[PDB]
């Protein structure tokens, strides 16, 4: 269920859902697996906020175990294309794709909660058919893996060689280690 | 000729805790005498006149300054109001009435009237309700500000001398206003809300957004200190009118310690008023220091300034004043701190 | 002989800065007006037209200053009226004919000499039409119709000297077809009407352009794209605008222009305050580093040159309060830090 709240304005009282109220304050929620429907919905939210105000920071909270790669890459180009600084926060967990959108945020505006956890690994796939077709899909997924590692190094600042060794298998990174790894900037322990 | 320190010393007797405001007026008074006293036949010509805009909370003493200033001021002074003014010669009132009122104090001396000073209380009342121009033509809002533009800058206005004996004369006198100074000030309402939006971005719900740390934060007094002309535009004032008033004074809100001084140092304090009220009755009055500290806590709670101070005193002395005339052989009255709270009765001294 | 546009423009440059486009227009009109009347007009071209100028400009851009300096250089009569007191249908406030009666006071009641006079009106925007009409618009559309008769050219009854009593009961006729009129005032909100036209909307998609910057379509660069059709939406009637073909757009203020305004003009505030302290036996100096900072603070107030005194008086306030009390003070120096308030103005004793 979704609770309804009331926002008081000069014109009068208006009823909004909890998700719509936060959207009015430039806050978007990324929950569950990353798919084509959830991803295509978030892009429309980002664009809508750009037109209303292109100079105010956007906040993106990520709590997801990851999902499809192609659905997530549409969001990466969108965050980089628009002028506003997309602030990212990690709540609960950030898998391979969830971590890529986390680090893709604006430099200096990336935070992680004290008990959050990040996990990164290589792309997963598979194919069944003739050997000629397997070679095609293998070369394609290999370029993505190479492309995803280059961008990871660009935002994290580490070298491409380091990303290659750390992404060969699943690698869990606690919240403090993320700061030391260059993935994030600080931790929002308490309110100041 | 009078010095800022000498003129300020006189105002200090009647006003307390408005050090910044006093400086603004003193300079203007000195500048006004300086501007007129000199022949003006110098290399620099058409010296500018800096008008004054007074802003402060309710009952901070804006209207009090205009009254005390006129006492020490030698040049003519008038105390008009912007509530009755109506533009385009409507039935309410005209802008020339301010000048006509000045001559009554000046005895119809045009050359002596141009060098006079003017005060206009409740200037906020003519502020536009909305930022955008009114759909209709406001007769006591934006419209009044427009008519004052040419007046403050300098112009010539028709003035019926003496009102006229009958229709026979049907003439008017022309008087200049380029040299006349204007003191337009009034307590603005809701100005703090506009400045908050522009000073602190805030207004967020997420983690990154900085919600106000406490319920009571960004006090009214602090916001006025950081006021600018652009903020008044959203309030409703036209930039044209504000340009005619470059100076913008600020009156900090009253503080608990200031009120204690207001009851003893000023000559017109409430303590001295009632003391004189009973003096003719052959009865004395006393107010201990312990009683004043409790009264200060109660006054600020009313969010009304010094004008809301009488409510605390008179509510206590209500019963006392009712029984004293009937009573006989009463020579002195003492009001301790407990009486203010209402848990005790004032002590009486008999002859 | 009558002065040339270069000579008349040179005079305005002494008192006005950053209005090159406007200066040429006014000089030409003045030159044409002197040229038009000086000649008998019984030439190949007859019944020569009169170009009426409409001065649009942001707040504190220097519109009122031009009319005052203009009157000084010209010999013919000049008047400075206002559109605030004008009332239609001859109400008690004021009539349109009062301007003419006031004109004769300057001309000493010379009709032939008065028709060649110049007229200046301010706050023209205040008489604009309002969509809602709750009344029983005395200062709006009604005033426009009364002026049209004046601008087109007609005679208005004017009691000369007011008359000693009812006995005279006469009025003088003074044609207005030859009289020039300069009606100009700072319009408020005009940028929004023009913005809707030139912006072309703000599409939310990728290809559509949005207002990337906080500000855009700068008032100075926006007013240049003004047209008569836009003024109709503001409230003015096309007939009144038709009588004023010429239009002049003024740039609000240029950071570099402000620096010149404090030194080159004779009536600059620096020269005003300098003379203010000269009689007190104290000199004043202003470093160039201080004027650059004042410009940034002035533009932030969005009030034009008129909003400059607030920045100066805010600094010298403490000084002027303690300066008369102080003795043996011969010179004052103002640094850039003094404007910000971090430092205190320096003094030199003797
Ligand atoms: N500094 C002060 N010292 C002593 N009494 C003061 C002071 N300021 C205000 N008062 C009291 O408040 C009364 C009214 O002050 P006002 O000048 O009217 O304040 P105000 O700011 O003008 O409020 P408004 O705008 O006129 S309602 C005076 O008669 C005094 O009794
Ligand atoms: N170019 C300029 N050079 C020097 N001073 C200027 C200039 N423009 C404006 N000012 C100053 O601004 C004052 C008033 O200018 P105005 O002519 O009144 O501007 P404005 O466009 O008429 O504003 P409004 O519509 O009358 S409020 C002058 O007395 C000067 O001190």
């Amino acid at each position: 269920l979704v609770p309804m709240v009331i926002e008081q304005t000069s014109r009068g009282e208006r009823s909004f859902d909890i998700y719509s109220r936060l959207l009015k304050e430039r806050v978007i929620f990324l929950t569950g697996q990353v798919e084509d429907h959830m991803a295509n919905l978030i892009v429309a939210q980002m664009l809508f906020l750009e037109a209303e105000n292109p100079e105010k920071d956007i906040y993106l909270y990520i709590n997801s175990p990851g999902g499809v790669i192609t659905a997530g890459m549409s969001i990466y180009d969108t965050m980089q294309f628009i002028k506003p600084d997309v602030s990212t926060i990690c709540m609960g967990q950030a898998a391979s794709m969830g971590a890529f959108l986390l680090t893709a945020g604006a430099k200096g505006k990336r935070f992680c909660l004290p008990n959050s956890r990040v996990m990164i690994h290589q792309p997963l796939g598979g194919y069944q058919g003739q050997a000629t077709d397997i070679e095609i899909h293998a070369r394609e997924i290999l370029k993505v893996k190479g492309r995803m590692n280059e961008l990871m190094a660009l935002h994290t600042g580490q070298s491409l060689e380091q990303i290659e060794r750390d992404t060969e298998r699943d690698r869990f990174l606690s919240a403090p280690e993320a700061v030391e790894y260059g993935l994030v900037d600080s931790i929002l322990t308490h309110r100041n | 000729l009078p010095t800022p320190h000498e003129i300020r010393n006189h105002l200090d007797d009647y006003v307390i805790g408005q050090e910044q405001a006093k400086k603004v007026l003193a300079v203007a008074v000195y500048n006004h005498y300086k501007r007129l006293r000199n022949g003006d036949t110098s290399n620099g010509v058409e010296l500018g006149k800096s008008n004054i805009l007074l802003i402060g909370p309710t009952g901070s003493g804006k209207t009090l300054l205009a009254e005390t200033l006129a006492r020490l001021l030698d040049v003519p002074f008038t105390m008009a109001d912007a509530t009755t003014l109506t533009e385009a010669g409507y039935v309410g009132e005209d802008v020339e009435n301010i000048i006509q009122k000045l001559l009554q104090k000046s005895d119809y001396d045009v050359q002596k009237a141009q060098r006079g000073i003017v005060y206009i209380d409740q200037i906020d009342k003519i502020s536009r309700k909305s930022d955008n121009p009114s759909i209709t033509r406001d007769v006591s809002g934006e419209g009044v500000q427009q008519a004052l533009l040419k007046l403050i800058e300098g112009t010539v206005a028709a003035v019926p001398p003496q009102g006229g004996r009958k229709h026979p004369q049907q003439e008017f006198l022309q008087v200049d206003t380029s040299k006349i100074l204007f003191i337009c000030g009034g307590a603005f309402a809701g100005l703090d809300k506009v400045i908050s939006h522009r000073v602190e971005t805030g207004s967020g719900i997420g983690f990154g957004a900085t919600v106000k740390a406490k319920s009571d934060k960004a006090s009214e007094g602090e916001l006025l200190a950081q006021v600018e002309p652009e903020d008044l535009i959203k309030f409703g004032l036209i930039p044209e009118f504000i340009g005619r008033l470059p100076v913008v004074a600020t009156l900090n809100e009253l503080s608990e310690e200031a009120l204690i001084q207001i009851l003893k140092e000023p000559k017109n304090a409430l303590t001295k008023q009632y003391q004189a009220l009973f003096n003719l009755e052959g009865v004395d009055l006393e107010f201990r220091d312990e009683a004043l500290d409790a009264i200060a806590k109660k006054a600020m709670a009313r969010k009304t300034g010094a004008r809301g101070l009488r409510s605390i005193v008179e509510a206590a002395l209500l019963d006392t004043m009712y029984d004293l005339p009937s009573m006989e052989d009463v020579e002195k009255v003492v009001i301790d701190e407990s009486v203010i709270d209402g848990q005790s009765e004032p002590l009486l001294i008999y002859g």
